[PDB]
RNA sequence: AUUCAUAAUAACUUUUCGAAUCGCAUGGCCUUGUGCUGGCGAUGGUUCAUUCAAAUUUCUGCCCUAUCAACUUUCGAUGGUAGGAUAGUGGCCUACCAUGGUUUCAACGGGUAACGGGGAAUAAGGGUUCGAUUCCGGAGAGGGAGCCUGAGAAACGGCUACC
RNA sequence: GAAACUGCGAAUGGCUCAUUAAAUCAGUUAUCGUUUAUUUGAUAGUUCCUUUACUACAUGGUAUAACUGUGGUAAUUCUAGA
């Protein structure tokens, strides 16, 4: 009312942040940025709640103001900076890099990557438009604009960004039999192969995805993120590879691990 | 002040609505510009998100296109002769969109001379070759030939003076010109 | 009443009591901006010419320029006007201000000397008040000293000495708008950046045009046969 | 799916923007000088995209009451055309025109000790009752109205008037 | 580093449930019907007086706050003249 909100009450924050109900009336409201706040991970949440490198927001700010953290090659001292899917977080100390990918349970999982993979990233083509002076450009899922793209790059394709200059180094078309990653809905974290897609002119193209071990599901086209071909993904998968074992066989694996 | 909300209206069933909330700034209206003629006077109004608008009050000149020749000329406005919404706008010479006006015919005459050279109404080969090539397009329309003879040209305003602050338009031609000639400008 | 009189060429000020109210009537039915002769005002102001700069009535309400009344009225005052300092952005307040026309109800009349008289006064023209501080901007100092245009202003900046009891030390204002190598470096950096971005865009456009020419030739010469 | 994105032509404009801003470092090349050339930033700055939003908006769904059966429409009610206004669609308003629109499948009017919802108590099943109150949405700041500044307020620990 | 100018915020939060019965609200739609500070990405070699006025870009000038003083008012986060 009367203008934009600046507070985010706890119990209204996204559930996949996994915030404790107590210990605070509020939650870190993501600032405006590359990702929507519903599907973004604030830096303070990643650093304090996920990595335990800080005890509280004061220590998170102490970390950030030393230029230690950088997202996608830029320092980003903002405490509530909205780091989202496919983003690369780099810590100058500890010599490690992280890529923000959901695990199969639909939450960002702490996933460590190498320097070569941290050098680049992927992006989903949201729109291909002619800009001013007739210059074509594409818009990626992380709010990034790249002028002069390949003419064959269409909507909801995947492009590879060099992350040191905002340039496309490769692209994957959206076609049957390509490895896709689900980024929304009840199928967050699943990794599978496109079977086919339903047209449905008038909205909400539907995509059928087959898992690695033959679990078939359907999803909206807005939640589909191409990441490679049948086998050989362009991005290192997190621990689990997005299979969604049933709770019974997760129990069985947990018991096998715990009881040796 | 002036409000554009639909709350104050009766329901489509005819029922009176209970007051829901106080008037909101994001539904306001403002008073009409009522653009007159002569002694140019623009006022700027600040609108939502910044984005200032220009109130044209008593302006006297405007840019008018001659769609048959692909040229637009800056020309002053003589007066309003017809308005399809209200005759009072004609009587008070109010300049709004779709208003029928007479302008000057003079810049268009001079351009016609320089482009064709047909001494319309009542040197070197460099220009003569151009005139000869542009010939066979010198004839335009009798109904605008006579307006040039009269010295003023019928035009329709296509800009919104109360919004942009400008009174631009186009010369009436063809079926549109014959229609507006029948309506009020002729037959007294 | 009281006459707060200022002699501005040296910045001197003093207040004069004038009882025997049958003599301040020279001011009556006058307004701010009108000159008055000092001989009627008193026998000390022989030839002195005062002009009304302002005043305050009883109850202390200031006089507003343009209010052509001998009484005070309420007015909705806005930013950058006299008799009102806004406390917020866009705040406007209704305040009572005294009219511009001089009357018997005035407690203090603010006057300024525009012409010197024949005698001298105990605290107005016999003394002077130095200016608080000198010019700060480079061309302001250059105008103040009036030497030339190709002259150093560092040596002509005015300096003030302050004693702490054991050590005296001078201080001078930081000159603004002074041309410096740092400013020149910033300007040429911006200039070079604009040029470099222009070549970068032209090169990218040329490369894209090459790519389109290659694809246009290949994808269509290959399908011509089929 | 477009009179879309773009791009071109003819002009138009109280002529918008196109860096007279700031901090660290202060290298390279000599034409040897208030010479050339130089990095990392900060603050700005049209426009497009993005994000946080906002405003309008489709369909369906609300408690009791006929001791409320007809209601709306000169003071807009239902549509058309044109204009004005608005950030923008729209009777939002104006001019002219047509006589429309809702209703026993309950309109219209009256009442509510009515803010709506997530939800709560009880509960074989079906249900009954509650939800001012921790989250979401709305509204208001003694009652009304008006407005400035601002990207954003009809703001009230802002202003103006009346009570 | 007081004060003050400039910028930004003060339209968030917190409180209450008076109004409100197709209204709010919920789920579901649309913006090919619009505004959007801020964030993020991209993004201005065209400024020729609105030419036979390129006249400083080694960088244009005005006018003020704070301060120095004279003050008014019983009184307010009132303010005048210099
Ligand atoms: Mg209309
Ligand atoms: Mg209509
Ligand atoms: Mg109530
Ligand atoms: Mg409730
Ligand atoms: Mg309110
Ligand atoms: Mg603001
Ligand atoms: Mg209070
Ligand atoms: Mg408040
Ligand atoms: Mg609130």
């Amino acid at each position: 009312a009367r203008g934009p909100k600046k507070h985010l009450k706890r119990l209204a924050a996204p559930h996949h942040w996994l915030l404790d109900k107590l210990s605070g009336c509020y939650a870190p409201r993501p600032s405006a940025g590359p990702h929507k706040l519903r599907e973004s991970l604030p830096l303070i949440v990643f650093l304090r709640n996920r990595l335990k490198y800080a005890l509280n927001g004061r220590e998170v700010k102490a970390i950030l103001m030393q230029r230690h953290v950088k997202v996608d090659g830029k320092v980003r001292t903002d405490t509530t900076y909205p780091a989202g899917f496919m983003d690369v977080i780099t810590l100058d100390a500890t010599n490690e890099n992280f890529r923000l990918v959901y695990d199969v349970k639909g939450r960002f999982a702490v996933h460590r990557i190498t320097d070569e993979e941290a050098s680049y990233k992927l992006g989903k083509v949201k729109k291909v438009q002619l800009g001013k002076k007739g210059v074509p450009y594409v818009v990626t899922h992380d709010g990034r604009t790249i002028r002069y793209p390949d003419p064959n790059i269409k909507v909801n394709d995947t492009v590879k960004i060099d992350l040191a200059s905002g340039k496309i180094t490769d692209f994957i078309k959206f076609d049957a039999g390509k490895l896709v990653y689900v980024t929304g809905g009840r199928n967050l974290g699943r990794i599978g192969t496109i079977v086919h897609k339903e047209r449905h002119d008038g909205g909400f193209d539907l995509v059928h995805i087959k898992d690695s071990l033959d679990n078939t599901f359907v999803t909206r086209l807005n939640n589909v993120f191409v990441i490679g071909e049948q086998g050989k993904p362009y991005i290192s998968l997190p621990k689990g590879k997005g299979i969604k074992l049933s709770i019974a066989e997760e129990r069985d694996r947990r018991r096998a691990q715990q009881g040796l | 002040g002036i409000s554009r909300d639909s709350r104050h209206k009766r329901s489509a069933t005819g029922a009176k609505r209970a007051q829901f909330r106080k008037k909101r700034k994001f539904e306001l209206g403002r008073q009409p510009a009522n653009t007159k003629i002569g002694a140019k006077r623009i006022h700027s109004v600040r609108t939502r998100g910044g984005n200032k608008k220009y109130r044209a009050l008593r302006i006297e000149t405007g840019n008018f296109s001659w769609a048959s020749e692909g040229i637009s000329k800056k020309t002053r406005i003589a007066g309003v002769v017809y308005h399809p919404s209200n005759n009072e706008l004609v009587r008070t010479n109010t300049l709004t969109k779709a208003a029928i006006v007479q302008i000057d015919a003079t810049p268009f005459r001079q351009w016609f001379e320089a482009h064709y050279g047909q001494t319309l109404g009542k040197k070197s080969k460099n220009a003569e070759r151009k005139w000869a090539a542009r010939a066979a397009s010198a004839k335009i329309e009798s109904s605008v030939e006579s307006q040039f003879s009269a010295g003023r040209l019928y035009a329709c305003i296509s800009s919104r003076p109360g919004q942009s602050g400008r009174c631009d338009g186009y010369i009436l031609e063809g079926e549109e010109l014959a229609f507006y000639l029948r309506r009020l400008t002729a037959k007294k | 009443m009281k006459l707060n009189i200022s002699y501005p060429v040296n910045g001197s000020q003093k207040t004069f009591e004038i009882d025997d109210e049958h003599r301040i009537r020279v001011f009556f039915d006058k307004r701010i901006g009108q000159e008055v002769d000092g001989e009627a005002v008193g026998d000390e102001f022989k030839g002195y010419v005062f002009k009304i700069s302002g005043g305050n009535d009883k109850q202390g309400f200031p006089m507003k320029q343009g209010v052509l009344l001998p009484t005070r009225i309420k007015l909705l005052l806005t930013k950058n006007v006299s008799c009102y300092r806004p406390r917020r952005d866009g705040e406007r307040k209704r305040k009572s201000v005294r009219g511009a026309i001089v009357g018997p109800d005035l407690a203090v009349l603010a006057l300024v000397i525009v012409k010197k008289g024949e005698q001298e006064l105990e605290g107005l023209t016999d003394t002077t008040v130095p200016k608080r501080l000198g010019p700060k901007r480079a061309n302001n100092i250059r105008k103040f000293f009036g030497l030339s245009k190709e002259d150093d202003v560092r040596d002509f900046v005015i300096r003030r000495e302050v004693t702490k009891g054991e050590k005296t030390y001078t201080k001078a204002p930081k000159i603004q708008r002074l041309v410096t190598p740092q400013r020149l470096q910033r300007k040429r950096h911006q200039r070079a950046l604009k040029v470099r971005n222009a070549q970068a865009q032209r090169e990218a456009a040329a490369e894209y045009a090459q790519l389109l020419a290659k694809r246009l030739s290949e994808r269509k010469a290959e399908k011509a046969e089929i």
